[PDB]
């Protein structure tokens, strides 16, 4: 059931009573993103098996 | 098996022009942040190359 999805990481920190729907990445390492989003770019979000 | 044990510490972890260099492999390390190396000194970090 990889309906569930979770994000990997947010640039700031927690923020209580609020939701983001935000789908780009940031540059952090190894292939950090071409351009700004497209292929190579880890996306935040990963689902559960 | 014999993985080396050399004691490289309490030195500067510089990467500035090393991260723009392409032809470099791979120096961000998830271990504190992949930015916190430059002044960031180690206590006792054992390289096992």
């Amino acid at each position: 059931n990889y309906n569930y999805l979770y994000r990997l990481f947010r640039k700031s920190n927690l923020k209580p009573f609020e939701r983001d729907i935000s789908t780009e990445i940031y540059q952090a390492g190894s292939t950090p993103c071409n351009g700004v989003e497209g292929f190579n770019c880890y996306f935040p979000l990963q689902s559960y098996g | 098996y014999a993985w080396n044990r050399k004691r490289i510490s309490n030195c500067v972890a510089d990467y500035s022009v090393l991260y723009n260099s392409a032809s470099f492999s791979t120096f961000k390390c998830y271990g504190v942040s992949p930015t916190k190396l430059n002044d960031l000194c180690f206590t006792n970090v054992y390289a096992d190359s």
